[PDB]
């Protein structure tokens, strides 16, 4: 694209978090196949989400901006999460017990060659979990959401509007202040 | 001129004390409402048979807008203005110009159907005639932005539905 | 003129009081009928 | 092939199936209600074509917006549109409902119910007459056959 | 080869249950001066397989707020109690023949309020709570009427074996001698089928659909199924205990012809009574069967306890 | 033996069509669409709420009531023994005992609701 359009715009967004996304929803519906497996505990990779709203208001700025013509932005969150943590703190806000489990790497490659043989769309894939479990790069030569005037929102503000539909009878009125936010690195 | 429903004191006769008991044990009413059930069964249903059966219309009918011309091919409207000032929904928007000849013609007249409240004073307005509401009612669209007419989905519909406007107004234009 | 108008004589008889059959036997005859029932299902 | 005839078949069987057995719900406003009530007296009688009225909304198909949709009564139209189970479907009834009609200048009413839900056929009128409803009936029927949902799924 | 007895008893009722459905709905249009379903098929034979394949291929919708087990297990033992009802019904030949089958419809009558019940309560609704509550209700209303009335009769047969009713009434029909049982019996069957007018839990006026409320299609297909499988059986268990027909040993097929008309008209008076009368009120109800039916009943139990006495009339138990 | 495979032959009937209509079918679930009904409103509290019930009295006799039916159905058996008169008096004691109950019961508008 970059070479057949030397004037195109490419945005890269990190992992996009939301209502109808395939990020927070894949991890609390996990928990219906057992424990959540996890690569060495999904403490050696770091994610860094963005909100989809984030990303909509920096792609309208950059329709906007005359600027935007030829650059290349790198929209990432605020924050950087390991992976464990990250997934502990979406089991927390569904109120679901969490028992991780340690799956090597070579074990979960055929559980992603198990599920992605529907001819359905598949519940995940080889592919799914290598980028699940893959460091998202930083990359601080390029512009990312604050030269475009988007202030990036914490997962904290949203998480709770993206998992509420994933609690049962008994949690589903839990406030925002009574589960212990994520650590950072 | 007045009259006392539901004033009606029984009577203490032991006959019709034992009939009301017989009627109260048997269930004499219930057998009643059955049998009124049971002879409206047997009669023949009004159901008239849509799309090949449309129930019945009178030449006043009011339904979907049309334009109409003169039987030499001149449209009849000259852009007078008196539809979009006596419309009560304030549907017609017009805009006019003389054209090429110097006549008084229009350049603009829309009808929003989506606000028209199919009352018929444009169609009474009219010192020429030239508006009508046709007895078209089957036209129901799948967009919203198909029922917002300009001049030529109305000169279409004239042409379309003028085989019958004319005999309806035909029929019809002794009592106006 | 031509007009809609009533008739010379005006339009026939419209009924509008109530008129209810009010059928049925006594209730002698019914619940002779029941016992009757009875007595033959009885034998 | 054969892949293709079978998915043919099966949305041709699934279509039927759906267009033949829609449930509307009882839900209307203002004069358009009556119309509608009066399509389904027993001159019209919609439920020779497998129309028959289901109250709640978890078990109905086509929600049918007859009268005028104002500021009060958005969110509840909204939220009653949200619970009725997929695929559902829109009727909208009125010059009240497709456009404001009369009320469209007006402080508190919305002007047409398409701000709101995803309307699929607009039936015109002041009130539209029951032939008319029926008509807009119809022609739902007809846009429901017309659906290629497996065609689409294996093709893709 | 008992399976196939199974498979060939338990598909038939179901598919009269859609065909019910299709005819309900004809009657229903046809007493209300309009027409039924004739556009589908041809006079609208098609209309209960459209139906069907609509309900099977919409959204399941189970509720957050409900508890997913009850609400999943309901429907299933609703279906289950409908479809195990039939199992001893002598048609001349039951599946079963049972010694006690009267009681085992009595024991299974209460066990099929429970779906009901615990359908009303998983789903979290105020309407599917009033609906269970007025199940209740009417429950704790007819059972007590409906036992004795059904105990009263058989003093008559000597047993609770359903197919000695059969033999009991060979001369003339036991709806002579107990024809104002036969009434109250009609009644009470009436009231626990939840028919019209004794409606009262799926109430489209009171409420919006009753217990099931929060049922999306599939899951309230089976309560649908169940219901008419209900109606269906009942007015056979009606048929059968005053209504019962020649038998010949050697041609089972005249009593199966006429238990079969005998049957269908009385469904066809079922639908009749449907379209006919405004519904009652949920304690109306109860001031009905307790004040009007028990103590008439128990009069009556008098009576029929006394009479065979009376006459030397006392069936044999054999 | 054949009621327990009639038992399990309608179970796994039954349990098989609530199976095939959970996920056959495309589902769209949101954080709206599985909300409780309440005629397009918001609920105002809990369904889980004390929902006062007015007839209980009704339902401890209908308690009392269905035991003394339980106790009065061996009729048809009991009128095949020989002692006769005195089996005649038991059932008509017991049955005239159950009417004074619920005479009892009427006149002093136990049977009326409360409120
Ligand atoms: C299956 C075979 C056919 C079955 C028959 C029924 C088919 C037709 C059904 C018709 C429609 C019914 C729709 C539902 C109606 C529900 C309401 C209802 O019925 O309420 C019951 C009604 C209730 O009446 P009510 O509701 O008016 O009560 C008034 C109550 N107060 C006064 C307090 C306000 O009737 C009864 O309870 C009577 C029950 C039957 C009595 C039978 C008596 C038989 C004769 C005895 C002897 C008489 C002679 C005298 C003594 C001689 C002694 C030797
Ligand atoms: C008792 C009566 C009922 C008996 C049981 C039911 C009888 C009919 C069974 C077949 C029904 C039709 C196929 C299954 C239902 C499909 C529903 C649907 O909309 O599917 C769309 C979907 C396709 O939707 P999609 O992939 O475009 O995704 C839609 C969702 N978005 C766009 C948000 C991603 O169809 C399927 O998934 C295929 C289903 C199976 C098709 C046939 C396979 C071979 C069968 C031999
Ligand atoms: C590998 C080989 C097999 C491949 C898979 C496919 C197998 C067969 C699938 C079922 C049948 C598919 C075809 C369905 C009909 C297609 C033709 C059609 O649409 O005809 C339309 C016609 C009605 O026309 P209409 O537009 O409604 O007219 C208005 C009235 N003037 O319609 C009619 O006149 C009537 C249409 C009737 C449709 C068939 C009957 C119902 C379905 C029966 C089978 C499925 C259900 C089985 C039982 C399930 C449990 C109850
Ligand atoms: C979590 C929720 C629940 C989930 C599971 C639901 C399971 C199904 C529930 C519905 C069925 C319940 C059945 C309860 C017992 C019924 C007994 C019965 O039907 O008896 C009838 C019959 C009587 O026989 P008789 O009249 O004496 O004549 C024989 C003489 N030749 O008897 C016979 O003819 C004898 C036949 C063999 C009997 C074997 C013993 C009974 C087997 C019971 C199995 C377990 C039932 C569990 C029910 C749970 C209900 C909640
Ligand atoms: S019929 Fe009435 S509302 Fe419609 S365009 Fe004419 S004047 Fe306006
Ligand atoms: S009233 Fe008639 S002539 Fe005048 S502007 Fe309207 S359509 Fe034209
Ligand atoms: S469109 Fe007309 S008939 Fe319908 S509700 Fe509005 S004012 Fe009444």
């Amino acid at each position: 694209v970059r070479e057949t359009f030397p004037e195109a715009t490419i945005i890269k967004p990190a992992d996009i978090f939301g209502r109808e996304d395939r990020f927070l929803n894949y991890f609390a519906n996990i928990r219906w196949f057992g424990g959540v497996p996890l690569i060495s505990l999904g403490k050696k990779t770091v994610k860094q989400p963005v909100y989809i709203v984030d990303v909509t208001k920096g792609i309208i700025n950059a329709i906007k901006d005359p600027d935007a013509r030829g650059k290349t932005f790198a929209f990432v969150g605020p924050n950087r999460y390991l992976l464990f943590d990250l997934v502990q703190y979406v089991f927390a806000v569904a109120h679901r017990p969490f028992l991780p489990y340690p799956m090597p790497h070579f074990a979960y490659r055929w559980i992603g060659r198990l599920f992605e043989i529907s001819p359905f769309e598949p519940w995940t894939t080889r592919d799914k979990v290598e980028r699940i479990h893959t460091t998202d790069r930083t990359l601080p030569h390029l512009p990312g959401l604050e030269d475009l005037g988007v202030q990036a929102t914490p997962l904290e503000l949203k998480a709770i509007e993206v998992l509420r539909r994933h609690r049962t009878y008994r949690w589903l009125s839990s406030e925002i202040e009574d589960v212990q936010p994520a650590k950072t690195v | 001129t007045y009259k006392y429903v539901n004033l009606r004191e029984p009577s203490m006769d032991m006959k019709s004390v034992t009939d009301r008991a017989a009627q109260t044990l048997l269930w004499t009413e219930l057998i009643r409402g059955l049998g009124m059930t049971l002879s409206y069964l047997f009669r023949e249903p009004a159901t008239i048979n849509y799309p090949f059966e449309k129930g019945p219309l009178s030449p006043r009918f009011r339904g979907e807008h049309a334009l109409r011309r003169y039987p030499s091919g001149e449209e009849r409207c000259i852009a007078c203005k008196l539809c979009e000032a006596v419309c009560p929904a304030q549907a017609i928007t017009i805009e006019a110009e003389p054209r090429a000849d110097g006549s008084r013609r229009t350049t603009r007249y829309d009808i929003d159907m989506t606000k028209c409240i199919y009352c018929g004073f444009c169609q009474e307005a009219c010192p020429v005639d030239a508006i009508v509401e046709g007895p078209n009612f089957e036209f129901s669209t799948e967009t919203h932005e198909e029922l917002l007419y300009n001049k030529e989905k109305l000169l279409n519909n004239g042409d379309k539905w003028e085989a019958e406007i004319a005999a309806n107004i035909q029929a019809d234009y002794l009592y106006r | 003129v031509k007009q809609d108008m009533p008739p010379v004589g005006g339009y026939g008889p419209i009924d509008y009081k109530r008129n209810l059959p009010r059928r049925g036997l006594s209730g002698y005859s019914m619940f002779a009928v029941g016992i009757g029932a009875l007595l033959f299902g009885y034998w | 092939s054969r892949g293709e005839y079978v998915v043919a078949k099966l949305d041709d069987l699934i279509n039927w199936a759906r267009r033949s057995s829609l449930w509307p719900m009882t839900f209307g406003l203002a004069c358009c209600a009556v119309e509608m009530m009066h399509m389904a007296a027993p001159r019209y009688d919609m439920d020779r074509f497998g129309v028959v009225f289901r109250a709640s909304p978890r078990q109905s198909d086509v929600m049918i917006v007859a009268g005028t949709l104002t500021n009060k009564m958005a969110p509840a139209l909204r939220k009653v549109y949200d619970q009725m189970p997929e695929p559902r479907y829109v009727v909208s009834m009125g010059s009240c409902a497709n456009g404001g009609g009369y009320y469209h200048y007006s402080y508190s009413v919305v002007r047409g119910c398409d701000r709101i839900v995803p309307v699929d056929i607009y039936v015109p009128g002041c009130p539209p007459t029951a032939e008319a409803l029926l008509y807009g009936i119809l022609q739902l029927q007809k846009k429901i056959k017309r659906e290629k949902r497996l065609r689409i799924w294996y093709r893709r | 080869m008992f399976m196939i007895n199974v498979l060939t008893l338990i598909i038939p009722i179901l598919l009269a249950v859609a065909f019910l459905t299709l005819v309900e709905r004809k009657v229903l249009g046809y007493m209300q001066f309009r027409k039924g379903p004739n556009v589908v098929g041809p006079y609208g034979l098609l209309q209960p397989i459209a139906d069907a394949i609509k309900l099977f291929i919409k959204e399941p919708l189970r509720p957050a707020t409900s508890s997913i087990s009850m609400f999943i297990l309901a429907p299933i033992l609703a279906l289950t109690l409908a479809l195990t009802m039939w199992i001893p019904l002598p048609m001349p030949y039951p599946l079963i023949n049972m010694n006690l089958g009267v009681l085992f419809m009595l024991a299974m009558s209460s066990l099929a309020v429970y779906s009901i019940l615990w359908s009303g309560w998983a789903s979290n609704s105020k309407y599917a709570l009033i609906g269970a509550l007025r199940a209740v209700a009417q429950t704790i209303s007819y059972e007590v009427t409906l036992a004795i009335i059904l105990l009263s009769v058989l003093l008559m047969n000597g047993s609770f074996t359903l197919s000695t009713l059969i033999i009991t009434q060979e001369q003339v029909w036991l709806i002579f001698p107990a024809w104002p049982l036969a009434m109250m019996w009609f009644i009470s069957t009436l009231a626990e089928t939840n028919r019209a007018p004794f409606d009262l839990t799926e109430g489209e006026s009171e409420l919006v659909s009753g217990f099931n409320v929060e049922y999306a299609a599939g899951p309230f297909a089976l309560f649908f199924m169940a219901e008419y499988a209900n109606i269906i059986m009942m007015n056979i268990f009606t048929t059968t205990l005053f209504l019962g027909a020649f038998h010949n040993p050697y041609m089972p097929e005249l009593y199966t012809i006429n238990f079969t008309i005998k049957s269908l008209l009385l469904s066809i008076t079922f639908l009749w009574i449907r379209a006919s009368y405004p519904r009652f009120r949920y304690d109306q109800l109860m001031h009905l069967l307790w004040k009007n039916f028990l103590p008439l009943t128990l009069a009556l139990c008098m009576w029929h306890v006394s009479l065979p006495i009376l006459l030397s009339s006392i069936p044999p138990q054999t | 033996m054949n009621l327990m495979i009639t038992l399990l032959t309608n179970f796994t009937l039954a349990t098989l069509l609530v199976t095939i209509a959970f996920w056959l079918p495309q589902l769209n679930v949101y954080s709206e669409k599985t909300s409780p009904y309440e005629c397009g409103f918001d609920p105002m509290g809990s369904a889980r709420l004390p929902f006062s019930m007015k007839f209980f009295l009704v339902a401890i006799t209908f308690l009392l009531f269905d035991l003394e039916i339980a106790l009065l159905l061996p009729l048809p058996w009991a009128s095949q023994t020989t002692n006769l008169n005195t089996m005649l008096t038991m059932a008509l004691l017991l049955i005239f005992l159950l009417a004074v109950s619920l005479a009892y019961e009427w006149t002093q508008k136990g049977l009326e609701w409360t409120e």
